[PDB]
């Protein structure tokens, strides 16, 4: 079996997957596509498994496009790329199933994101449907902001950051969850916990880990929804909803795994590189 | 020189006695980065991406 | 049955299926996009069959997985404009199958992108993946040419506008070919002309249209292409090229059309609403 | 005398100075520079007075640049509109001669703008140096506000929407006043009032336009205000403080008069032409 | 005398002007714009004189307007840097006194841009008013290029790089002159060399400095364009026409001088630093 | 009044004896166009949008 890891900016989650490999005795290349393109040809076809990981979103989906092209299995695919990717995408197919989401209008102009906010009420979360990282999430409190925020991503240069995922505001357990699944099944979860001046969980903005228990009903509704997408290596955020439950929020087609590995001492990279090895040999 | 964590890939990235707060500096993770003072402590953050009105 | 037509602008396109609706004893609704939120929730469940033609790529794919959500069936599909809509992807599916594409190189920096111009060679053609009405189709002469536009691209708010597809240049019959189906069937194709300073054949830059003789392998070609692709109703492009036959070009989602019936005389709003009214009644 | 009128969408302001041009018998041609290129030689030296109309700022400043090259003297200057168009650069002018300003501090990154949010405490007003009708001016009250707009600015195309004026908010009278100038002598002032639903004052967002009584210290303000920047035909926005009155909060370099005309009743485009003739006539 | 040292990235320019002030004896302190606040009150008057250095042209504009509202004396002063930092606004400046520049037309729009290349004929070349080190200065030579440049500037998100400078080519030499002034003196002047694959001479692109010998015309070009746009430490820009001799590109307000240390041994930090000792003490 | 077609659905556009070239108009198809000339002819194209530096 012969492994392609497919980077850009080599962060520690592809330092350690590259380590898992050689201590695991996979036979592997890397390939950094800030630097070599990748020709349309059966060339690349030399690779029975590819593992996406660059930092750039259009990167890992058209990396994993041209592998696929030459008949490489990549992980993740390019399909679930697409959709992990884009919050509508993954709120359409999560929704359709009856997999609990916040509640959800879209607005794709200025006026139709106006309309929502009437809708809605106030406070209420508009967020674009790509991003990472928390940003562009806006906590909206009122008319004047709302409008402001409007004319913002109206002056953006991304037509996608112009679609507005209008949505219920969740405020209950201060913190939301953070699971990471492989081959559909659950690897683990823990809790973000929302830092002071912060409405949002993330770790890259000084969101701090701390432990909770899986129960069934937060492990059916994570197995679900990456069942769904059919999601072979990726996140899952969750949030707690006072009437609703475990609702989901979104999945990460090229997760990062750093806080996970902090929280639960799992050692994520290890447990991959066997799952390619038993799967793909 | 001092040795100082990558605010990207958290590898060791060794930064000159030459360097002065603001200065670019490399590192073999791909990443662009600049040095920053935080109390006593020289720091690295990711650099800027360049402007459409950078330069002289 | 009730059919919803999603429109943003209405062009003569959605004016002349809105009025085959009307004369085919269809009830509809049209909802305007551009105007009114969708929620999800189970409302838009009303429709049976949801035509999608905003001009917007974005409004397209979105409005489509909001019915589809609802459990609207949509033409196109979600998935569907998601890889007509960017080339990448078609491409990707296209080679896997073996439909004849031009000979592509992918490159997703500028370093990889002048790599790329160094292992093709002038002349060539570097395009990005999304875009309509040859939007950014450059024909690169020599490097002076090849570094400047590497440079305008990098400067550009759409992260996908730096993918660059760098492909042979195809000049052989002085015009492409642009085919509609409807159900995976054939409904038939015409040749749009390079007019005189021009090196692309698109209507909306000049191009001028003519009829040519459907042989079996253009047949065979396009309707394998829709087929990979399971597009409802789409447009394919065609290159002609004097080693490969016919080459796909691309496809696409939210076909225009007013082309094809000045060269055909065929009502292609007609032959949709008689499509839908025979499949989904 | 020849006049240029330079356009590039041609608004109600512009049809009435074309109008009052015909009227009062001044022979003129219009050059739409969104459809045109101007070369930089002598040709465009057949017009004496060049009056700059486009709706972009960008092509406002660039159409008077070439067309004094040709020794075309444009209103307003290239240099008016480099000053009056940017808002750092006109509250450095008044800031400097003693004129009141918001007061307000500058902000050229992400990182500065949360510092300056945090040295002025909440609410403040932050809005980039370039543009117009409200556009981008935002009213931030707490920090939520405060990381959400600093994040949105970080993502815009044209470096000078990313340096951010953090001011104090001045506002208790629910409108603002905008007076205009010709000649550098008052022309006359109306309030325009802030609609429902709004922050803003400005008439393109539904501020609608009443008359007010204009006293000395007004005058005196937009008149020292315009001749710090030597502004031919500018507009000025003032904004009125509990305790200290009149502060200036910005002038414009191609100014739009629609509600100027429905509250003061004045023939703005009248008194262009009359002006322009009296002073540039040959 | 109190200085303050203005900068964003400290390149080596900076640490070597920071170097001189140090060996001078001057008293300075360093302010990092990308970091700071700057305050319109008139706690900055400490400083006598600001030598301005952010490598943003909108920080250096904006961080002197600043210093200049709380009395400080900037090198360069914003009306400088706003003339000097437009390349529209700097050849209306020298035209007006009849220094000579490439002939050049200016285009505000896409149309515009094509009836400016119809007018003049190939080849040409077409930048915009505002950039640096070679940023989208581009060859133009036929039809088809031209229109695909025409596309390219109008994706950019500063409009200012919509406005197009349609300029007669000037070069058959294989270099430019740049020259440097303080205090509206000729400090020296030197040949950047084209490298191989390139049509732009700057040094950040591969240009290599050589040095060369002064004739009085090219002083008194160089003092006479300086003299013009007032700038008291700036660059300048010179091409040269097989018949029209010595030529003014453009003027560049914060100037960088590791070419121009390579070529002309002159210590330009220490220069500049006798110079602000001599004048401002 | 002239009856112009819209460049974007075809349909007619009741332009007024007013317009000047550079004036905009509306459509119901949802288009902003802008009056321009074409020789003899007063004709539509779509309407430029709203840049960041528009304005006063
Ligand atoms: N509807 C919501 N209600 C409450 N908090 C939310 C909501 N949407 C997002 N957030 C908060 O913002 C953070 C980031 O939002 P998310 O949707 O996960 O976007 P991203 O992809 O940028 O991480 C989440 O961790 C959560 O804490
Ligand atoms: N590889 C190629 N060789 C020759 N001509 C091409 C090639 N790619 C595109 N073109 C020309 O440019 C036109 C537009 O390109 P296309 O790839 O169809 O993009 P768009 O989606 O913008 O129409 C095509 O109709 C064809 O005339
Ligand atoms: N510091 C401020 N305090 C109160 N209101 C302000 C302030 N700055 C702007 N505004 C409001 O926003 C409107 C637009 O702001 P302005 O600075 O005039 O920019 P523009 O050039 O976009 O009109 C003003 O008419 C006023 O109502
Ligand atoms: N009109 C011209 N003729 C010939 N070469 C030019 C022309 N304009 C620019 N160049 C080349 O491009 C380089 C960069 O252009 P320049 O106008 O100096 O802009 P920048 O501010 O980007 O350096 C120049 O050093 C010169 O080699
Ligand atoms: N991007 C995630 C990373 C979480 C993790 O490292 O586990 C966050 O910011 O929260
Ligand atoms: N967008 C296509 C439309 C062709 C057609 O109308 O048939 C083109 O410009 O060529
Ligand atoms: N641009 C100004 C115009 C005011 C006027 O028409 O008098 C505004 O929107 O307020
Ligand atoms: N910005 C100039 C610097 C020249 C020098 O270092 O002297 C260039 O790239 O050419
Ligand atoms: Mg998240
Ligand atoms: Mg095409
Ligand atoms: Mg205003
Ligand atoms: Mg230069
Ligand atoms: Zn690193
Ligand atoms: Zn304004
Ligand atoms: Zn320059
Ligand atoms: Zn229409």
């Amino acid at each position: 079996m012969r492994v392609v890891l497919i980077v850009d900016i080599v962060r520690q989650e592809e330092k350690l997957i590259a380590k898992a490999l050689e201590e695991n005795k996979v036979q592997y290349d890397i390939i950094n596509v800030a630097q070599e393109p990748l020709p349309f040809n059966k060339a690349l076809g030399r690779y029975d498994v590819a593992i996406i990981r660059p930092v750039s979103m259009y990167r890992a989906l058209y990396s994993s496009a041209v592998l696929e092209a030459a008949g490489v299995h990549t992980i993740n695919s390019s399909d679930v790329i697409n959709v992990c990717g884009d919050k509508i995408l993954t709120y359409s197919k999560l929704y359709r199933e009856g997999i609990p989401i916040p509640d959800s209008i879209i607005a794709l102009s200025a006026e139709a994101a106006l309309k929502a906010y009437e809708q809605r009420g106030f406070p209420l979360i508009d967020k674009p449907p790509i991003g990472s990282w928390g940003r562009l999430v806006s906590l909206i409190r009122d008319v004047f902001e709302g409008k402001t925020i409007i004319e913002h991503r109206e002056l953006m240069g991304n037509s996608a950051l112009k679609a507005h995922i209008v949505q219920e505001y969740i405020q209950y357990k201060g913190r939301d969850i953070r699971c990471i699944a492989i081959g559909e099944e659950l690897l683990g979860c823990y809790a973000r916990n929302i830092p002071p001046n912060e409405w949002r969980a993330n770790v890259a903005l000084g969101g701090t880990p701390s432990n909770i228990e899986v129960d069934e009903k937060l492990k059916e509704t994570v197995v679900k929804a990456v069942s769904i997408v059919h999601g072979e290596f990726v996140s899952i955020d969750i949030l707690e909803h006072p009437n609703k439950g475990y609702v989901v929020n979104e999945l990460n087609d090229v997760p990062e795994f750093k806080g996970f590995m902090v929280a639960t001492n799992i050692n994520v990279a290890q447990k991959l590189v066997e799952y390619i090895k038993e799967n793909y040999s | 020189m001092v040795v100082l964590k990558c605010p990207v890939c958290n590898g060791d990235v060794n930064v000159p006695d030459d360097a002065l707060p603001g200065e670019i500096v490399e590192h073999e993770c791909g990443a662009q980065l600049e040095v920053y003072n935080d109390h006593g402590r020289l720091a690295l953050r990711l650099a800027e991406q360049v402007g459409e009105d950078w330069g002289e």
